[PDB]
């Protein structure tokens, strides 16, 4: 599933440099 | 040890390399001074930590919070092949030693690139469908780009033997979102069961020589044979035979007596199949030199596996081709032409014989050895280089 992805993709968002 | 063979596949100067060293931190070298700069010839190899937080790379707690700490799941063991449409051949090898995959796509390059295609349909062919999925390059693209790429991704893999495989979305280079990937490596891809009674037969992908430059010979070193095992458990102090042979036209089978058998970073009295390992053995490192136990077959003394140039395959083919942008028509086979049959590990020439309905029967210039029925991925050389054709099986 590319949802439980989208959350991780939101979160690497947030915690870049 | 090694419990699981996975393997790396990606488009070249993307970063598997990279990958591996985000996992790992043991590097893929990148070597010969070519090689330095640009890609390597040899598999990459890298031995990975799963240590679950359960109340992980290092087996310890302090990071996670909870200082209950870091409970032993696994360790497993890299196969990173290269992903050049010119090295086809190593990739194939590697294929037929693997259990799983893990496949890698930038961010900023395109979807449907041709390499990792070709990659995937490999992986398909040879019974490699359990892919963890990596967008590599994503610390490059937009909020929507990404998404949308994707969203592609999703749509290209619809109609593949792939179909809910999961996607990570990691970078190689900054460390991050690679706690969803470990969890994955138990979660979507468990280890398929490798017993002991399963006749012993190793296949081996790389030669070595511990031979260092200095030392003096009063202190020497034997012969060390990269290769891995996909059945039976080789202990210390075992007879083999190494059974494509060497040449004289006629070729006569290698006989070595176990040294070592060595695994992870420590020798080992045993190799539990389904990992990739170092064999020492009392054979020359002269034959150990370069590149020359590369898709060799090894069995344990007291054993019948068969040297066959005249084979029986039993053939099934695309409707258009994989390796170019560009997807050629697949026009018939012609006979007595130089097509590249790889079969576990073997990469050899071959002369077509006859061309029937499903079935071709063909000339090796190279003989490979056939054990069980062997599983084949078939090449073509149509522009220049070595296009991926179709599939066989040994009707043996």
């Amino acid at each position: 599933v590319g949802l439980p992805y989208s959350e991780l993709l939101s979160r690497f968002f947030n915690i870049l440099r | 040890q090694a419990t699981i063979n996975i393997g790396t596949i990606g488009h070249v100067a993307h970063g598997k390399s990279t990958v591996v060293r985000a996992i790992s931190g043991v590097q893929t070298v990148r070597f010969k001074d070519e090689l330095e700069r640009n890609i390597t010839i040899k598999l990459g190899y890298a031995n990975a930590k799963i240590y679950k937080c359960q109340e992980e790379i290092s087996p310890k707690c302090q990071r996670p919070g909870c200082p209950g700490r870091y409970k032993l799941v696994r360790h497993v063991s890299f196969v990173d092949c290269p992903g050049h449409d010119i090295l086809m051949s190593t990739m194939l090898s590697g294929a037929a030693v693997m259990d799983a995959a893990l496949l890698l796509i930038a961010g900023n390059e395109s979807c449907p690139q041709p390499q990792t295609s070709e990659h995937l349909a490999a992986i398909e062919i040879m019974k490699l469908k359990h892919v963890i999925i990596l967008q590599n390059k994503v610390d490059l693209m937009r909020e929507e780009s990404a998404l949308e790429h994707q969203k592609s991704i999703l749509k290209f893999i619809r109609g593949t033997i792939a179909d809910g495989a999961p996607i990570v979305p990691i970078s190689a280079q900054l460390k991050y979102n690679i706690d969803a990937v470990n969890e994955f490596i138990v979660k979507t891809i468990p280890v398929p069961p490798r017993d002991f009674m399963i006749s012993p037969r190793l296949i081996v992908i790389r030669s070595f020589d511990v031979n260092k430059p200095g030392a003096e010979i009063e202190d020497l070193k034997g012969g060390v044979a990269g290769g891995s095992i996909l059945n039976g458990v080789f202990k210390l102090g075992d007879e083999i035979e190494i059974r494509p042979g060497i040449v004289t036209i006629q070729c006569k089978p290698i006989f070595s007596n176990i040294v070592s058998l060595f695994a992870e970073q420590n020798d080992l009295k045993f190799a539990v199949p389904g990992g990739l390992i170092g064999v020492g053995t009392k054979v020359d490192p002269t034959l150990c030199r370069a590149d020359r136990l590369v898709g060799q077959v090894v069995g344990a003394k007291g054993h019948l596996p068969n040297i066959y140039t005249d084979i029986e395959i039993n053939y099934f083919l695309l409707r258009r081709l994989l390796g170019v942008k560009k997807q050629a028509k697949v026009r018939k086979l012609e006979p007595n032409e130089v097509l590249m049959v790889n079969i576990g590990s073997t990469a050899t020439g071959a002369r077509v014989v006859a061309v029937k309905a499903d079935m071709a029967r063909l000339q090796l210039t190279s003989p490979a050895c056939t054990e069980i029925n062997e599983k084949i991925a078939l090449s073509r050389r149509i522009e220049k280089h070595w296009r991926l054709i179709g599939w066989a099986t040994i009707k043996k």
